[PDB]
DNA sequence: GGATTACACCCAAGACACCAGGCACGAGACAGAAAAAAACAACGAAAACGGCCACCACCC
RNA sequence: GGUGUCUUGGGUG
DNA sequence: GGGTGGTGGCCGTTTTCGTTGTTTTTTTCTGTCTCGTGCCTC
């Protein structure tokens, strides 16, 4: 249980976009802005 | 005890007998109540039939026949006591 | 009235007993405004404007809570609903054109609308 | 109590029509500030309609004025660019049944 | 021996029933058998299991297993109703 | 899946019995007989099984209905 | 964690008996098994023994009485000779 | 269904804790004994219950 | 000498 | 006709109370389990 946590807890510090599971979440109920995120996207960093 | 247990069986000699019986280094609080109780349960179950069959016999006195009978008749108590011979109970017509 | 009943239950061995609580009605009041002090009074459009209030009325639920032990609670308030402006509830409602000029309430605002902060 | 009381503000004041922890999946822009820029703009705002189709897809029916809007909703007044047929405005003698 | 007891069951399933000595002698034996039986299965149950306690638990399933049917499940209710009272 | 106790299987099982001939009706019967067999051990298993908490039923809790039953089994103490 | 049996015991004594003879991992499990049970017939009759008995020591007499209890004839008579036998060179 | 439905730009108004059950301290519940008044077995008696006898009716 | 982040809604080109 | 299914009186014998010898269950204080409570997170 404890291994998969920190699993999950890597990945979702990379990527917070994975297909059939629950997301990462923040206190204020927003998902957390993983490093793809920022990578990714209109805004992300290549092109905004 | 047997009072606050609401049994008539004694719960403090059937402990004693557990634990001086090498079937076990400890022995719980509850495992004799429960165990006095089934005996009781199955002795009153028992003595219900023959009691019964005494009845039928016309003599208030309950002796091993009734007892024989009784079993005998019983499909469960028949199946439990299997292999026992109950001395000058005879046989089922 | 939708779910007008809530049921707790234990058995065991033994006793039924039954905790119950039934929802009664709702009573609805003017708008009013209670300050640090605790000193309450009447709330007004022009006030809850200027001082980033919410024009809300409160509300109470009759709650009436019961037991049932078979061998074999005052007006609740639930919370502040915010009132349209120019409805039945409004203190505005009333209030005929020279009063609604002296709580500094325009003629030509027709309502409609709520004030949150 | 504070449960209704914030669950109603939070709604009313930011627009999420749902539970403050549901912001996502719910719909947005439910409620709106008031415009009182001039009286007409608050006269219509107070108005307004809105069919929660979403810029996501570009199915034009939808969008279109259609025969069945005669004397409900005007066929003049609609926002250009994304919420163009989307945001509907009534018409002077349109009614919502009760 | 369980005289007395047995005795005391007796008045109560049949108040104006007696018992021969013989009878007595028998239900003596038997009570005496299912002790043993009950008592060697929990004993076997908790070495199984490597556990150093016989409990109520261990009678229970000892009892399961040695009682046919309707005996099985009228003894278990009577003996966790038995430790149900004592407890209380 | 009684039924999956074969005419074959149970014809099989007679033989090493030493039986050469068999009654149509034998068949069945062997079925039932079988069936309540295994309906014995198998409650006596799953109470073992049920008594040491598990979800598993292990080859010793078999060993141990078995045994119980008057059946002792060699061979699957490992 | 370490597991039991009485496997190379079983072993050592096959080889007493017949020295270029081996056995399967089958038959050993069955070797085992019979050991374990003849263990718990004997010293569960001795067990008896002593209980009937008043005892609280279950001693090589009680071994050897269950032992004549449990076991037919010849082999009753060999096992118990194997034991006194035993016994009597292990307190030597 | 990983995407994503043009580019730049302008202000309205909102969260800034979602949450329980993580780790350690202090208050209930359970196991350990024994002398003393209470329960089990023992000494003796009682009419009451069971086998026998005087006397009795029926069938293949 | 150092004037913060994200979404919803309404517009301009 | 030889048993077996009934009626009523008399004799054996007997297992439960009156009462006690012998054995016995547990309350309070101390040392372990178990839960309530406080700080912090294409």
């Amino acid at each position: 249980e404890v291994e998969q946590l920190l699993q999950f807890h890597v990945a979702t510090y990379m990527d917070n976009d994975i297909a059939g599971q629950p997301q990462a979440l923040q206190k204020s109920g927003r998902p957390v802005k993983a490093i793809r995120a920022r990578l990714k996207g209109k805004e992300g960093r290549l092109r905004g | 005890r047997s009072s606050r247990a609401g049994l008539q069986f004694p719960v403090g000699r059937v402990h004693r007998l557990l634990r001086k019986g090498n079937y076990s280094e400890r022995v719980g609080a509850g495992a004799p109540v429960y165990l006095a109780a089934v005996l009781e349960y199955l002795t009153a179950e028992i003595l219900e039939l023959a009691g019964n069959a005494a009845r039928d016999n016309k003599k208030t006195r309950i002796i091993p026949r009734h007892l024989q009978l009784a079993i005998r008749n019983d499909e469960e108590l028949n199946k439990l006591l299997g292999r026992v011979t109950i001395a000058q109970g005879g046989v089922l017509p | 009235w939708e779910e007008p009943r809530l049921i707790l239950d234990q058995p065991a061995q033994n006793i039924n007993k039954r905790y119950e609580i039934r929802f009664g009605k709702i009573y609805l009041s003017r708008p009013t405004m209670t300050e640090a002090d605790g000193t309450t009074h009447a709330m007004f459009p022009q006030e809850a404007r200027l001082r980033n209030l919410t024009y809300s009325s409160p509300v109470y639920l009759d709650m009436e809570k019961s037991m049932f032990t078979s061998i074999d609670g005052n007006k609740v308030h639930i919370g502040k609903v915010p009132i349209m402006l120019r409805s039945k509830f409004c203190s505005l409602r009333t209030l005929d054109e020279v009063d609604l000029y002296k709580m500094k309430e325009c003629p030509y605002d027709m309502g409609g609308y709520f004030v949150i902060n | 109590s504070t449960t209704i009381t914030s669950g109603l503000k939070y709604s009313l004041a930011t627009g999420n029509w749902g539970e403050q922890k549901k912001a996502m999946s719910s719909r947005a822009g439910v409620s709106q500030v008031l415009n009182r820029y001039t009286y007409s703009s608050t006269l219509s705002h107070l108005r307004r309609t809105n069919t929660p189709i979403g810029r996501d897809g570009k199915l034009a029916k939808p969008r279109q004025l259609h025969n069945t809007h005669w004397g409900l909703v005007c066929p003049a007044e609609t926002p250009e660019g994304q919420a163009c047929g989307l945001v509907k405005n009534l018409s002077l003698l349109s009614g919502i049944s009760i | 021996s369980y005289s007395i007891y047995v005795y005391k069951v007796l008045k109560q399933v049949h108040p104006d029933t007696g018992i021969s000595s013989k009878a007595m002698g028998i239900m003596n034996s038997f009570v005496n058998d299912i002790f043993e039986r009950i008592a060697g299965e929990a004993s076997r149950l908790a070495h199984y299991n490597k556990r150093s306690t016989i409990t109520s638990r261990e009678i229970q399933t000892a009892v399961r297993l040695l009682l046919p049917g309707e005996l099985a499940k009228h003894a278990v209710s009577e003996g966790t109703k038995a430790v149900t009272k004592y407890t209380s | 899946n009684i039924q999956g106790i074969t005419k074959p299987a149970i014809r099989r099982l007679a033989r090493r019995g030493g039986v050469k001939r068999i009654s149509g009706l034998i068949y069945e019967e062997t079925r039932g007989v079988l069936k309540v067999f295994l309906e014995n051990v198998i409650r006596d298993a799953v109470t073992y099984t049920e008594h040491a908490k598990r979800k598993t039923v292990t080859a010793m809790d078999v060993v141990y209905a078995l045994k119980r039953q008057g059946r002792t089994l060699y061979g699957f103490g490992g």
